[PDB]
């Protein structure tokens, strides 16, 4: 090599340092995705790209809400295909656009790129949900067939002090969700369903808990212990 | 005999059990280690393939050893490089297994403080570390020594190699011992009080952990148990032939555990 | 008034299919069957260009042949020397979500774009020794998927909004757009005398557009999936797509229709990148089984395999002098492929 | 507004029918005469030596 | 960009001095620098070299030992240590500019000039230091390289620059093909590897002046003796 090629080597050195110190610093924050409808209600839930930064425990967390792109979420997830989880916001008190719900989470996990990106379900709009189930205008019979002979399972848990006709909805449209998720992917991936009553401070919380069992399991196949 | 015959069978079946699954497992790690980003996990297994690998080449001078009844063996050079090289090797992989298990407890406990700030430099010091302790010692020896094939000592020369054996259990095994033990044991534990979300096979997990912890303190056990037993008996052990045999069936069982579980 | 039009529009697609069959006086496949076949295209790694962080989706080479950049979601924009695999530059980008790239013909400035549906233009030959971007393209509302450069002042992208604009960079807006794509456009390949161009949308059909006319002139519906790249020939009177369908497709801007298909029953995953070799003779194509296949564009015969990368192949390019193909993947790894002789 | 929406397509499709189209023989005769009179000067098609190659 | 330079006077034989180079207007950390010394009625002269990160130093034989080169990038500042200044050191120091990658053009910015006043190498050959020339005619320079500067990479490295009488160096031509920018198309490169020409097309009362031929192959860095174009 030359003296002028000795020198383009040394710069090429010095770049590839400061890539590997961006990269270091790069490496130590979790990317989420947020996924959901329009009424969802994915805005509010931590409280073209929108991405939102937020730190639970000293760790930092980047949500990218995709809006702007307005059709199918598709051609553009093959990018969301290293991140942490996928945040999928779906309004559990609107039932007419339920199973347009249900069809979007089936068309995600389902997704090709997607075969190892665990989804974190937020059943958002608890509280709508309930009011409904209480005022018993609507009924989720009419929509869903299916839920005229479901009853809640045994053992469950039932940790809040609400009517078990609420709590019979909740696990209906969890048992939903979940056996959606089920039904594909062979254990790769897992999908963890909460309840969100759109004034919830400890989403970030849980956000943090699945994203760390994530971890684990992904730690866990770096070991091919799983 | 029957005995050397026996041991000359181990030997032989272990060096053909081994050497393509070493050398299978060998190229997959140097291929991870290739690719960007490698864990310091991956660097403790390559480091581990490596000496798995150096053990095998000198089995055949073992079983040299064990078809002549150290009654016709090569030079005094050959010889004194070749169990230098196999109990060096022995104690490397001690080592490298008791980082690995460090690496498997680190990545359970924390997982994501291990998925954020790990970097293959801290695989690459506990590699060093191993490396140091296993072949440093035993050059020492070997330089204190010059300064059968080691089959057969004299009194005066038992006075020496007790007390060294002495140290090269309680320094080189029962340190990676206890660190293997402790690991495995909380590796264990805290994976079962994770409740998986779904069935993410978790519990195969555990058994391949329990499945490892089981092999070491059988492959490296024995052998070094043969140390505090001669030095009771103030008489080298007759089973040191065969407990080494053990010992380097770990070199074999080793990509089993950690490539062909999946 | 609807109806009739909907009615008339089904007529004209009839007739349009009825003038291609009438064309169709032969094929290709069995018009070039007495040729010798290439044989079995052998290449090996020269290079490995690595130093990414994140899974590439974009690389473009210089006019010189020797230098080419690089796009990936480390968030950085390299600009390789491949002859001595030297990073000439890495410039940050604002937005890591890219997902193409580019490199002018004179070499001065580069382009990237992705999911912030902005065309940035980087001014590498400045007074201040450094890169800094010289213009920001905005006005696309959909994610860029493709970029390239017409000269110093013009560049043409193509977004996910299924439109396709020309650019002043001078100016920085819109010369002129290209409607009629009914899905996400995802590849747009510029002729040889850049007059013309070709977009690959996701409605599985590729449209011949006039940057000057800004009217669309053909249109070519032989795939059943969406057209992941698209690329042309060298003397600029055809063209080759890359579907998610696992199989190529050569179309031909005179007689208007698909000669050969490039598929076989062994290969089921999608084409990500497709170009040509200088002569034309072969068809490199990227695919998502972390292999890439040379078609021979005259039989339709594979005639080798570039697998050398552990993930999905994203980028492919053949240099200008044809002396060699550099293939992208997302393991983060950039390999230049030659034929040894 | 559907009916400017579709009167573009019928006028597209009108203006796309109206082309002049060529055999598709004598465009499979010019790929391939283009294929056959550059193969020389592919490098990758004919490798070149080692001592002309600048990736050698 | 501009770099100006100052701490250059009156020094005792045998003392010490320090020049200071200060630069603004382009990125500092980026950029390889030189120190280039230039003796009253005599030639350039290469002194040191610092490059970017400071990762290799090279100084001339003539200056290794008294002399040391540093910078201080986050301040944009370069700085050579001159010590046992003997009165051969009685030269205007410039600052010259360099970065190193594909295409880059080496040496593009010269700095101003300080004088300090103290009260193996590839011998380029310039032979003619004199050339009567009027403006309107061609006019063609040339060197001579003891080693050809051909590296086998393919590229000749032979820089040659313009000295403007009072004014500082301004390269024309990188690797003996390229001409720098903001350069007239007239003044023009042709090469061998041990012969080099330079010809300007036109002759401009602004083309008078001196003209240095460097080469940047070997370490040591040398410049030919010049050739005076007298109008
Ligand atoms: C020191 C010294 N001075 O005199 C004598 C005798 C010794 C002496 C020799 C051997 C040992 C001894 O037990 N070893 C060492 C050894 C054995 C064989 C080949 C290489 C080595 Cl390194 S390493 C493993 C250990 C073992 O056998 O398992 C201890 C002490
Ligand atoms: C300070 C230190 N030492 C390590 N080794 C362990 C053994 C195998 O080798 C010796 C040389 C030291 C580490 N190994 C790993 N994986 C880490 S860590 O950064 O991921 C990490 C940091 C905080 C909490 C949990 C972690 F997992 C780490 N840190
Ligand atoms: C202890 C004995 C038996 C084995 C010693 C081998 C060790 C020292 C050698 C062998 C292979 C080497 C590794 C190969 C390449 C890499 C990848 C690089 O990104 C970090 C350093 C690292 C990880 C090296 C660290 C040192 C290394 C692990
Ligand atoms: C064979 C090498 C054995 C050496 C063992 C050293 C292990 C060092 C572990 C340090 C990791 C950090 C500990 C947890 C930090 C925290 O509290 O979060």
């Amino acid at each position: 090599v030359s003296a002028e090629d000795k020198a383009a080597a040394e710069r090429s050195k010095m770049i590839d340092k400061n890539l590997r110190e961006d990269g270091e610093k790069a490496r130590r924050t979790l990317r989420l995705l947020l996924l959901g409808a329009d009424n969802s209600g994915k805005s509010t839930i931590v409280k073209g790209i929108f991405e939102t930064k937020f730190q639970v425990d000293k760790v930092n967390f980047h949500m990218f809400d995709v809006g702007g792109q307005r059709d199918e979420r598709r051609k553009w997830i093959q990018c969301f295909n290293d991140v942490t989880a996928i945040i999928f916001v779906v309004d559990s008190s609107d039932y007419n656009r339920l199973q347009e719900a249900l069809n979007d989470f089936k068309s995600i996990w389902n997704n090709r790129w997607l075969r190892t990106i665990s989804v974190i379900l937020f059943l958002n709009k608890q509280d709508l949900l309930a009011e409904k189930v209480l005022a018993g205008k609507s009924k989720i019979e009419d929509y869903f067939p299916e839920f005229a002979r479901y009853t809640t399972p045994e053992d469950a848990t039932p940790e809040p002090g609400e009517d078990p006709r609420v709590t019979r909805a909740k696990y209906f449209i969890r048992k939903e969700f979940v056996d959606i998720s089920t039904a594909s992917g062979d254990g790769r991936h897992i999908c963890y369903p909460h309840f969100t009553c759109a004034v919830d401070t400890e989403n970030a919380r849980r956000i943090f808990n699945d994203c760390k069992d994530i971890i684990l399991q992904m730690n866990l196949r770096e070991y091919n212990l799983v | 005999d029957w005995k050397s015959s026996l041991i000359l069978m181990a030997y032989i079946i272990i060096f053909l059990t081994g050497l393509p699954a070493n050398l299978l497992a060998l190229r997959a790690f140097v291929g991870r280690i290739r690719q960007p980003q490698p864990a310091p996990v991956h660097i403790l297994l390559l480091s581990l393939t490596l000496a798995d690998l150096l053990l095998l080449l000198l089995l055949p001078f073992k079983i040299i050893e064990a078809a002549s009844n150290f009654r016709w063996y090569l030079p005094k050079v050959v010889c004194a490089l070749t169990s230098f090289g196999f109990y060096s090797s022995i104690y490397c992989s001690t080592w490298l297994l008791a980082g690995i298990s460090i690496e498997r407890y680190l990545g359970v406990a924390f997982p994501v403080q291990y998925k954020l700030s790990r970097r293959p430099l801290y695989g690459v010091i506990a590699a060093l570390v191993a490396w140091v302790m296993s072949f440093g010692h035993c050059t020492i020896v070997i330089i204190v020594q010059y300064l059968t094939c080691y089959e057969n000592f004299t009194d005066n020369q038992l006075d020496v190699v007790l007390p060294v054996r002495l140290e090269l259990c309680l320094v080189l095994f029962f340190i990676p011992m206890a660190v293997t033990i402790f690991c495995y044991w909380r590796f264990v534990w805290i994976m079962l009080s994770q409740p998986l979300v779904g069935a993410q096979r978790r519990r195969r997990a555990v058994g391949l952990a329990v499945v490892t912890l089981l092999n070491f303190l059988v492959c490296f056990g024995p052998y070094n148990v043969s140390h505090l037993v001669g030095y009771h008996q103030r008489k080298s052990p007759w089973w040191r032939s065969i407990a080494v045999v053990f010992s380097s069936l770990n070199a074999s069982l080793d990509p089993l555990l950690f490539y062909f579980s999946s | 008034e609807l109806d009739q039009l909907r009615q008339e529009a089904e007529q004209l697609k009839n007739q349009i299919r009825d003038a291609r069959k009438a064309c169709a006086d032969a094929t290709l496949s069995q018009i070039t069957n007495n040729i010798d076949p290439v044989g079995r295209i052998q290449m090996r790694t020269r290079r490995t260009l690595r130093g990414h962080l994140a899974k590439i989706y974009a690389m473009h080479w210089g006019t010189d042949s020797r230098l080419l950049v690089s796009a990936s979601q480390d968030g950085k924009l390299i600009i390789w020397d491949s002859y001595t695999t030297n990073k000439v530059h890495a410039i940050p980008l604002r937005s890591s979500w890219v997902m193409t790239c580019a490199y002018a013909p004179s070499g001065n400035y580069v382009a990237c774009g992705g999911l912030d549906n902005i065309c940035s233009i980087y001014n590498l030959k400045t007074r201040e020794g450094n890169v800094r971007v010289s213009r920001e393209l905005a006005g696309h509302t959909g994610y860029l998927s493709c970029c390239r450069f017409l000269d110093d002042n013009q560049i043409v992208t193509s977004s996910g909004d299924t439109t396709c604009a020309l650019w002043d960079i001078e100016t920085g807006q819109q010369t002129t757009t290209f409607t009629g794509h009914t899905g996400d456009v995802m590849s747009l390949s510029l002729a040889p005398d850049t007059r013309l161009f070709v977009s690959g949308a996701c409605d599985a059909s590729a449209k011949l557009w006039d940057v000057r006319e800004g009217m669309c002139r053909q249109t070519f519906t032989g795939h059943e999936s969406d057209i992941n790249a698209i690329c042309f020939f060298p003397n600029g009177n055809a063209f080759a797509t890359g579907s998610d369908d696992a199989t190529c497709r050569l179309f031909d801007l005179r007689a208007d229709q698909e000669l050969m298909t490039y598929s076989h029953d062994n290969i089921i995953c999608g084409i990500t990148s497709v170009s040509f070799s200088k002569s034309g003779r072969l068809l490199l194509a990227g695919y998502d089984d972390f292999n890439c296949n040379v078609w021979d564009a005259l039989k339709a015969d594979r005639a080798g395999v570039l697998a050398g990368h552990d993930n999905r192949v994203s980028c492919l390019g053949v240099t200008d002098d044809g002396m060699a193909v550099a293939t992208g993947s997302w393991d983060s790894f950039l390999k230049i492929w030659n034929g040894s002789s | 507004a559907s009916i400017a929406q579709a009167r573009k397509l019928v006028e597209q499709l009108k203006m796309e029918a109206n082309i002049d189209r060529i055999k598709v023989s004598k465009a499979a005769a010019d790929l391939m005469a283009y294929c056959e009179a550059h193969a020389k000067e592919d490098p990758l098609l004919t490798p070149v030596p080692a001592s002309e190659n600048p990736f050698r | 960009v501009q770099l100006v330079e100052s701490g250059g006077g009156l020094v005792q034989p045998g003392g010490s001095r320090k020049l200071s180079c200060s630069a603004s207007g382009f990125a500092f950390s980026s950029f390889g620098m030189h120190w280039v010394r230039q003796a009253p009625e005599k030639g350039l002269e290469w002194v040191a070299y610092i490059s970017s990160g400071s990762g290799t130093i090279y100084y001339a034989d003539t200056v290794k030992g008294r002399f040391t080169i540093s910078r201080d990038d986050p301040k944009n500042t370069l700085f050579l240590q001159m010590t046992s200044l003997r009165s051969e050191d009685t030269a205007m120091y410039y600052c010259v500019r360099s970065i190193y990658y594909y295409g880059s053009s080496p040496f593009d910015f010269w700095g101003q000039g300080t004088t300090l006043t103290v009260s193996a190498d590839i011998v380029m050959t310039q032979a003619t230091s004199s050339v009567p020339v009027t403006p309107g005619e061609s006019v063609s320079i040339s060197c001579r390289s003891s080693k050809s500067l051909l590296h086998s990479n393919g590229n000749t490295y032979l820089y040659w620059f313009l000295q403007r009488p009072g004014q500082s160096p301004q390269l024309l031509i990188y690797r003996m093909s390229n001409l720098a920018s903001g350069v007239p198309d007239r003044f023009s490169g042709s090469g061998s590897g041990t012969a080099f020409t330079l010809t300007i097309s036109r002759l401009e009362a602004e083309d008078v002046g001196v003209y240095y031929c460097m080469q940047h192959l070997e370490y040591p860095l040398t410049f030919g003796a010049g050739t005076k174009l007298e109008l």
